[PDB]
RNA sequence: CGGAGCCAGCGAGACCUUGGCCGAGAGGUCUUGGAAACUCCGUCGUGCUGGGGAUAGAGCAUUGUAAUUAUUGCUCUUCAACGAGGAAUUCCUAGUAAGCGCAAGUCAUCAGCUUGCGUUGAUUACGUCCCUGCCCUUUGUACACACCGC
């Protein structure tokens, strides 16, 4: 980040128990893991 | 405001060559009818009667274009290809032409050597330049 | 008199025979100085 | 001198970039 | 009489001789009719050829 | 209704000949021949005999060898001039070809009052072989329009050259005669003879 | 060169000074 | 020498004919200054150069 | 990286031999060839989608490759660079041809007409120039310097009118009808032009 | 662009200087120019000639093109040397080969490695072309096996590296084409043979061409640069020249 | 100061420098009128810009072109390119930009080489 | 003149690299990150030539980072006689790094971008250069 | 063929020279400083002809050297082979083929030869594996989809 700011033409923002909620998911919620596998993979 | 540079070269040379012939005052050497103007050439000029006068007109225009000119420059100016040697033009003919012109007052001996366009010749060449345009 | 530089070699039949013998020996042992993928 | 001419930066900027015979000598 | 036909497809992998191109051309008189012809020069789609005879069908010249 | 964009007579300090001003009015080949009325009679040759862009002189310095069909866009007069210079001794002398073509157009106008550019177009159109042969014996095949244009130009220029190779006729006159005869379609022109011979041989092997 | 030269520009400058010395 | 082009130079008066030069081609030569040289080839014209 | 959006997986990843940083990308209409450009290499790397191998590197640009695009129909590749030139690559076929076109200034953005017969480029001079690909000749030009609205930054020591920080468009795109171009850049204006008549249809703050 | 070339030359010269010091201290691998692409990217070679070549030189240029699997012949009509190398660098060419002649007899061969050198200049002796063979037939253009014989000195290793990288890496074990560079008193004999492994040995058949190449210059730069620092040059007028060996 | 602009045209070794200032329509090449440019057969090439946009635009300006290098043909191309570029630049600097755009459109539609240099840089067409 | 920030950058490079030395050599995790740091510094231009981690300990210096400053870069390129003049040109907006105008003198040019630092097209400074050479072409507006 | 018009870029270890005067030319003598092709207008004209310039004769000069020795130019006269080239064969894709000149001889090679530089600048093809030749594959191995199936 420090080097990026010094060499960036434009603005660079600074990079950012209990059960947790996943704000972002890699796949749609309706999509199922089984449907993510090819017939060859099965 | 007419000038030689405002007129085509061939038209001016032909028109001024006629004027010198018509004037009849340009000294012409006797050997004009026997010479070739260059060792590289093979025959004498066909226009035997008037080639010398055209030579003087061509030389006079060059004196205008370049303020100072000598026989050496004219020799290379009219020289040409013949391996190849690029022989320069005959020195005798050019020398007689330069001397002939300054008899009429068209040209005169320049400082630091060479020939300069005389002020009387300066108006004279301008006179025929206007003649060709009109 | 001396000569300034090395004379250009002449390729006679013996020189060829020695050269081809080296080539055949190299092929027989499969000893080739050739580039390989890295 | 040849490399110096070869590797000359065209953008180089310098503030300096902004800026009778006897009678003739006597007259001048 | 001589007919005019516009090239619509430059056929490939036809096995023709070098310098000969097999093409499909539709007659200008009737756009529907199509015929397969052999051409000698550089040919591209949408250019017009003059067929002396409109009956022969092109065959591979090997 | 009138539209006027010039309110003062235009007079330049440098004199310009009035012919150059009539050229300002319209672009004409050598400031003497108009392209407006010229049309390619044969439908197939259209898009390969390019006459729609008027040019004052043939010399263009365009880039037409880069791609496969750029030659079709080249003006036909320039193609004729380019074809004119061959045989080694004439290689690279484009100005001589330009002068020869100018003189040929003058001769064509004198003999025939028709527009010389139209005569050239008619000759190139007529002398293009519509059918040819390929070696297997021989087999008949069709001919692409680009090849027709190329071979027409080649035949006309070659015939005009060979006619005057060792004859009193100059290249300009023989080229004018070749173009006039080809436009007429008469068998006198060498190119028409060759075209008829090729088409006949193709018909034999059809 | 208020902040000096890198390794490459030091080598280049030395080479130029040598040739100028010749 | 009678004609010099940087390192190359044309020599005369050493030999009388181009035949003699051919015998001495590649021969080692030097100047009075000590500059070492070589006989490269015989000139066709004039003889001996 | 290639992403399969029916199954949402990265089914393939492409990379150069020496870890070249990529700035622009273009995909063949057949979905069988992928091309990328860089600001440090000057070459356009080409990969095979099915195999993932480097087919070859297209060379010829003397500057960094700023932008790429395949014709959706004719499948030609158009590339532009800070070399003040545009090159049309006919990569598909037995023989490869390149047709360079010169431009007055550096090319920042490039857009391909949907029919594939023309290409538009936005230059550092604030010009949108349209070229005919088959003939490789310019067919139209649009001025954009005056239309662009750029505000004076709070840190500026020079006026906005005198400022030249961004009076060009770094991104452009054709309308699917082909008759309009929307342009944007490092500025506060989005200008929508009409290609055939070369006028500003509307400007958005 | 010109700034990038100027900067990279200084880096190239600095790198060779440091490598020379590193070699010297070891005295007390592949060269840097070839290290980056050794065994990854196949060479790209352009074979050209001097201006207005004779027909024999054109034929010889064709034969040299067939020698190297990835060579392409280019006509040098009016091309300017700075323009020639700049065009080659744009097109991704790795090496450039220029041939000279005297009355249709090849005399010299210079190899320039891009983007920064080195440039090696050779003189060709006893050149025998394949056009001089009747009913010779066509060549085999498989990636050939390479033989480098009697290269011992550090300069000899340098010459081998330059010649080795003109060919594609990884020939098949059973490729029947072999190209040999044999050093015999600094005169490198170049032969091309096709071999057939017999049950009791090997038999080889010469394809050609034959020619002896002797290095006389090696400069750290492309052939355009007459000011490139000379890595090595052949001294001819030293008193030991008639017997001194270098490779 | 008199409003004036300077432009360059190039073709091979031929380089032409055109100076365009306010005037009365005086076009000169190497100190001589444009009508005397040689060779005569190519003279209309040098006229192509002047005839394309019309002589009225030149009636208010004086153009002086100095040409050096190259041969006859390349010198003619340098002259025409320099004249076109100079006219466009003057119409930009001392006249509206609408006329600039019209001139550029005309010249590019006719022949783009009038404005952009035509350099046939070597290209190794054979890949490899 | 305060080099507080660059000392922190130089120090942070030292602390980070030291932690990599602690991690077991055969680990792939450290080897990848060490190369990324070397590649990053090489890209920035701090390391003129590719270096090892041990060299990276001592080659990194405040002067190296200062050399990458735009006004210092311009001085070596001879665009400005003196650093203070270079800073003034940057503030007045006469200099562009690639297609982007940089008015912040503190900006550090990366290795690739070094070749494309130049004057803006319409700079009066640029016109002074071309006028001195008598190479000013008004078609390019400069 | 005769005039006239003109346009380059490489290159720098007494002899070169701008200029004046002689000579038809070649070339002499007295002094100062240290490009061709090409374009315009003319003559000629299908005749081995005003294409070609080999051989030969006579003179006017230069360079040494000491000979009446060759050497290098110029003037006139003489006026040949050569009428587009068999069987065959080599090369060639854009600033390319080809034409034209100019400069330097920078450790190999080169001496009317080598290299470089500039000038003018096209025809055709830019498609196919049909013929020839040189290769590659016939364990998808290849990350989804699609296609394929010993
Ligand atoms: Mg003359
Ligand atoms: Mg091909
Ligand atoms: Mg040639
Ligand atoms: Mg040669
Ligand atoms: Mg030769």
């Amino acid at each position: 980040y420090k080097l990026d700011v010094l060499s960036s033409v434009h603005f660079v923002p600074k990079p950012a128990e209990t059960p947790t909620i996943s704000m972002e998911d890699a796949q749609p919620l309706y999509m199922s893991n089984a449907s993510s596998l090819a017939p060859q993979e099965i | 405001g007419v000038s030689v540079r405002d007129v085509a070269a061939q038209d001016f040379i032909n028109a001024y060559a006629s004027f010198l012939q018509r004037q009849g005052k340009l000294e012409v050497p006797g050997y004009v009818d026997i010479v070739k103007t260059s060792s590289g050439n093979e025959m004498p000029p066909q226009d035997a009667e008037g080639w010398f006068y055209k030579r003087a007109a061509s030389v006079a225009r060059h004196i205008y274009m370049r303020k100072q000119v000598g026989v050496g420059k004219l020799n290379k100016l009219y020289g040409g290809a013949k391996p190849y040697k690029h022989i320069d033009a005959s020195g005798s003919i050019n020398r007689k032409v330069l001397q002939a012109l300054e008899k009429i007052g068209i040209v005169e001996i320049s400082p630091k050597g060479g020939r300069r366009i005389s002020e009387n010749g300066q108006r004279d060449l301008d006179r025929i330049a206007a003649q060709t345009l009109e | 008199f001396d000569r300034t530089a090395k004379p250009v070699p002449v390729i006679t039949s013996e020189v060829t025979e020695s050269l081809e013998d080296m080539i055949r020996r190299r092929i027989q042992d499969s000893n080739f100085d050739d580039l390989q993928r890295r | 001198l040849r490399e110096k001419a070869k590797e000359r930066n065209p953008d180089e900027y310098y503030h300096a970039m902004h800026s009778s015979m006897d009678q003739v000598k006597l007259l001048k | 009489p001589v007919t005019l036909a516009k090239v619509i497809k430059v056929l490939g992998r036809t096995g023709s001789r070098g310098g000969v191109t097999q093409v499909r051309v539709e007659f200008l008189e009737d756009t529907s009719r199509t015929i397969v012809r052999n051409v000698k020069g550089p040919v591209r789609e949408n250019d017009i050829l003059v067929l002396m005879e409109s009956e022969r069908e092109a065959r591979r010249l090997r | 209704f009138e539209v006027v964009e010039e309110f003062t007579p235009v007079v330049l300090a440098t004199p310009i000949p009035e012919e150059v001003q009539q050229a300002q009015t319209e672009i004409k080949l050598f400031n003497k021949w108009s392209f407006e009325e010229v049309e390619v009679k044969d439908a197939s040759l259209v898009d390969y005999v390019q006459v729609r862009q008027p040019i004052f002189v043939a010399h263009t310095a365009g880039r037409y060898a880069n791609k496969r069909f750029r030659k079709a866009q080249c003006p036909i007069i320039e193609r004729l001039t380019n074809s004119l210079m061959m045989n080694g001794r004439n290689n690279g002398k484009k100005l001589k070809a330009v002068r020869i073509i100018k003189h040929t157009l003058d001769i064509i106008n004198v003999l025939t009052d028709q527009n010389p550019i139209q005569v050239v177009v008619d000759a190139i159109t007529n002398t293009g072989p519509r059918e040819d042969t390929t070696r297997v014996r021989r087999q008949a095949v069709d001919v692409s329009p680009l090849r027709r244009v190329n071979q027409a130009i080649a035949l006309l220029t070659i015939g005009a050259r060979e006619a005057a190779f060792r004859n009193i006729k100059t290249i300009a006159e023989t080229l004018a005669e070749e173009l006039i005869n080809a436009a007429k379609g008469s068998s006198t022109s060498y190119a028409i003879k060759k075209k008829d011979e090729l088409e006949r041989v193709a018909k034999s092997n059809r | 060169n208020p902040y000096g030269l890198n390794e490459v520009d030091d080598f280049a400058s030395k080479r130029e000074k040598v040739l100028l010395g010749q | 020498p009678y004609k010099i082009f940087k390192n190359t130079a044309f020599i005369k008066d050493m030999f009388s004919s181009a035949m003699e030069v051919a015998r001495f081609e590649g021969a080692q030569i030097k100047t009075v200054s000590g500059i070492r040289g070589e006989i490269k080839r015989a000139l066709s014209k004039p003889e001996g150069h | 990286r290639a992403w399969d959006l029916i199954r949402y997986r990265n089914f393939r990843t492409f990379t150069g031999t020496e870890r070249i940083q990529f700035n622009c990308l273009a995909v063949d209409p057949s979905g069988e060839v992928v091309c990328a450009g860089s600001l440090d290499n000057f070459d356009i790397h080409v990969w095979s989608v099915q195999t993932g191998q480097l087919l070859d590197a297209l060379s010829g640009h003397e500057g960094p490759v700023s932008c790429l695009s395949f014709s959706q129909e004719n499948s030609v590749l158009a590339s532009a660079s800070w070399d003040k030139t545009i090159r049309i690559w006919s990569i598909f076929g037995r023989s490869q041809q390149v047709e360079p076109i010169e431009v007055y200034s550096d090319v920042l953005a490039l857009s391909m007409r949907p029919d594939g017969k023309e290409v538009a480029v936005s230059t550092l001079k604030g010009q949108i120039s349209i070229f005919n690909i088959e003939d490789a000749k310019q067919v139209g030009n649009i001025d954009c310097r005056k239309d662009i609205i750029s505000g004076r930054f709070n840190q500026d020591r020079f006026t906005a009118k005198n400022s030249e920080r961004s009076k060009f468009f770094t991104t452009i795109h054709y309308s699917f009808d082909g008759m309009a171009i929307v342009a944007g850049g490092n500025n506060n204006s989005i200008c929508l032009y009409d290609v055939p008549n070369e006028v500003l249809l509307k400007r958005f703050i | 662009m010109l700034r990038r070339q100027a900067r990279e030359r200084r880096e190239y010269l600095y790198r060779k200087a440091q490598e020379l010091q590193d070699s010297q201290l070891q005295q007390k691998q592949v060269d840097d120019e070839y290290a980056a692409t050794s065994g990854i990217m196949d060479p790209r070679i352009i074979v050209t000639t001097s201006r207005d070549p004779s027909t024999r030189l054109s034929q010889f240029a064709k034969e040299i093109k067939l020698l190297f699997p990835n060579a392409v012949r280019l006509n040098r009509g009016n091309y300017v040397m700075p323009n020639l190398v700049d065009a080659c660098k744009k097109s991704g060419t790795t090496d450039l080969v220029v041939l000279h002649e005297h009355r249709g007899v090849p005399t010299s061969l210079t190899i320039s490695h891009f983007p920064h050198g080195p440039t090696a200049q050779f003189s060709l002796h006893n050149v025998v072309m394949r056009h001089d063979i009747i009913n010779a037939g066509n060549q085999s253009e498989v990636n050939p096996h390479l033989i480098f014989d009697n290269f011992t000195t550090a300069l000899g290793k340098r010459v081998v590296c330059i010649l080795k990288h003109l060919f594609n890496a990884g020939p098949k074990k059973d490729s029947e084409r072999v190209i040999t560079f044999a050093n015999r008193g600094d005169f490198i004999s170049v032969r091309q043979h096709v071999y057939v492994r017999t049950r009791e040995g090997v038999e080889i058949a010469e394809v050609g061409p034959r020619f002896e190449m002797r290095l006389f210059e090696l400069r750290l730069g492309t052939l355009e640069n007459k000011d490139a620092d000379v890595e090595w040059q052949l001294r001819r007028f030293i008193r030991t020249a008639n017997k001194k060996d270098y490779l | 100061a008199v409003p004036s602009v300077q432009t360059f045209g190039k073709k091979k070794s031929a380089t032409a420098v055109a100076h365009v200032k306010a005037g009365k329509g005086l076009i000169k090449v190497n100190g001589s009128p444009i009508t005397l440019v040689e060779p005569e057969i190519l003279r209309f090439k040098v006229y192509e810009p002047l005839l394309l946009v019309g002589l009225d635009k030149f009636s208010n300006i004086d153009i002086r072109v100095r040409v050096t290098g190259g041969g006859h043909v390349s010198q003619v191309y340098a002259i025409r390119q320099a004249i076109a570029k100079g006219l466009v630049a003057y119409h930009q600097k001392y006249v509206d930009e609408q006329s600039k755009n019209e001139l550029k459109k005309a010249f590019t539609s006719y022949d783009r080489t009038l404005l952009i240099a035509d350099s046939r840089r070597p290209e190794p067409k054979k890949f490899g | 003149e305060d080099y507080h920030k660059y000392n922190r950058i130089c120090g942070d490079i030292r602390r980070l690299a030291n932690k990599l030395s602690l991690l077991p050599p055969t680990d792939p995790f450290r080897r990848k990150h060490e190369q990324l740091l070397l590649d990053k510094l090489y890209a920035m231009g701090v390391l003129t030539t590719k270096s090892k981690i041990s060299d990276l300990e001592n080659k990194v210096t405040v002067s190296a980072i200062c050399r990458r400053r735009l006004p210092v870069i311009m001085h070596r390129l001879k665009m400005a006689e003196t650093i203070q003049d270079a800073v003034k040109f940057i503030e007045q907006g006469h200099v562009r790094v690639g297609p982007n105008l940089i008015n912040d003198p503190a900006y550090l040019v990366t290795r690739n971008m070094e070749d494309y630092v130049t004057w803006v097209d319409n700079s009066k400074i640029k016109k002074t250069l071309l006028r001195y050479r008598n190479q000013i072409d008004d078609f390019d507006f400069s």
